């Protein structure tokens, strides 16, 4: 719940209700920034959290953080963009982009209907 | 299928579709008048079957559209196949049939922006002489 403007590696305005330490807005769900001083979780405002290199908290110790199964974005401009529509699979957008230029199996565009 | 989008392509089989063709509205010609060979001019069917110089003639008509230029290839390709038989009546004839498509093709163009050049690949051993 970040105010407006508030630089994207920067931390939440109040503290954790649960051990009073603050967080980053940033977060992710395993990887190696998972850190416990002790018990406890590491109270960020000792370090240098806006540093290149500083890996925010995780909920899961890990060599290296996962891939996400959620969907992702398709940006589309120029001739048959809109095409590439709604939710698809993702096999789906190169049979887009050999459509529109012609080239692959269906070669439909450049037909004389139309 | 690989012509651009808005262009007219034929595929002609026959005598008749080679001179029913527009030259104004052919951008791409496919004519493919025998299962194998042609038949030898001396045994061409007057109506099924086109002489050189008749495609020679509607190729050019099509190609003079483009405005940078046009090569093109003619091969009298059945002389070799008469001396190959030993058929000089045969041979002799593809040679003179070759020659009036040379003739029409110098009607057609002008020597001014023109080059032609005519030749062989190789020779055989057919002499004349007594
Ligand atoms: C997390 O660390 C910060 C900074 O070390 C703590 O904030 C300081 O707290 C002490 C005493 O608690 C105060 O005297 C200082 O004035 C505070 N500010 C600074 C800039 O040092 C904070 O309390 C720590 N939180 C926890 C839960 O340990
Ligand atoms: C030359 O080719 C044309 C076209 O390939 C032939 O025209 C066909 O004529 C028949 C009737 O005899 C029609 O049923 C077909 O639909 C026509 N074909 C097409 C593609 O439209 C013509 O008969 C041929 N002529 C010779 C002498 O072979
Ligand atoms: C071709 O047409 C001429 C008409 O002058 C005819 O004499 C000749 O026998 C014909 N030959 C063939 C093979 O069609
Ligand atoms: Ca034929
Ligand atoms: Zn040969």
């Amino acid at each position: 719940y970040t105010p407006r403007g508030n630089s994207i590696f920067g931390l939440a305005p109040m503290l954790s209700d649960t051990d009073k330490k603050p967080f980053t807005a940033i977060l992710y769900g395993n990887g190696p920034g998972y850190k416990v001083v002790g018990g406890e979780r590491e109270n960020v405002s000792m370090v240098d959290y806006a540093h290149n290199n500083y890996q925010a908290q995780s909920a899961v110790p890990l060599r290296h953080e996962t891939h996400g199964g959620e969907d992702v974005a398709v940006f589309s401009k120029g001739p048959m963009a809109h095409l590439l529509h709604g939710v698809h699979e993702q096999n789906y957008v190169p049979h887009v982009m050999a459509y529109a230029a012609c080239i692959g199996a269906n070669l439909g565009h450049c037909a004389p209907a139309a | 299928s690989f012509k651009p989008r808005y262009k007219h392509s034929h595929f002609i089989w026959n005598r008749t579709e080679l001179l029913t063709l527009d030259p104004h509205n052919v951008d791409y010609l496919l004519g493919l008048f025998e299962p194998g060979d042609m038949q030898y001019e001396l045994n061409r069917n007057n109506v099924t079957d086109p002489s050189l110089s008749e495609m020679v003639v509607v190729a050019i008509q099509i190609l003079r559209k483009n405005p940078k230029g046009f090569f093109l290839l003619v091969e009298g390709g059945r002389i070799d196949h008469g001396h190959h038989e030993g058929k000089a009546k045969q041979a002799l004839h593809e040679a003179v049939e070759m020659d009036r498509a040379i003739g029409q093709a110098g009607s057609l163009t002008s020597s001014e922006d023109t080059l032609t050049v005519v030749t062989a690949d190789h020779s055989h051993v057919f002499t004349f002489g007594g």
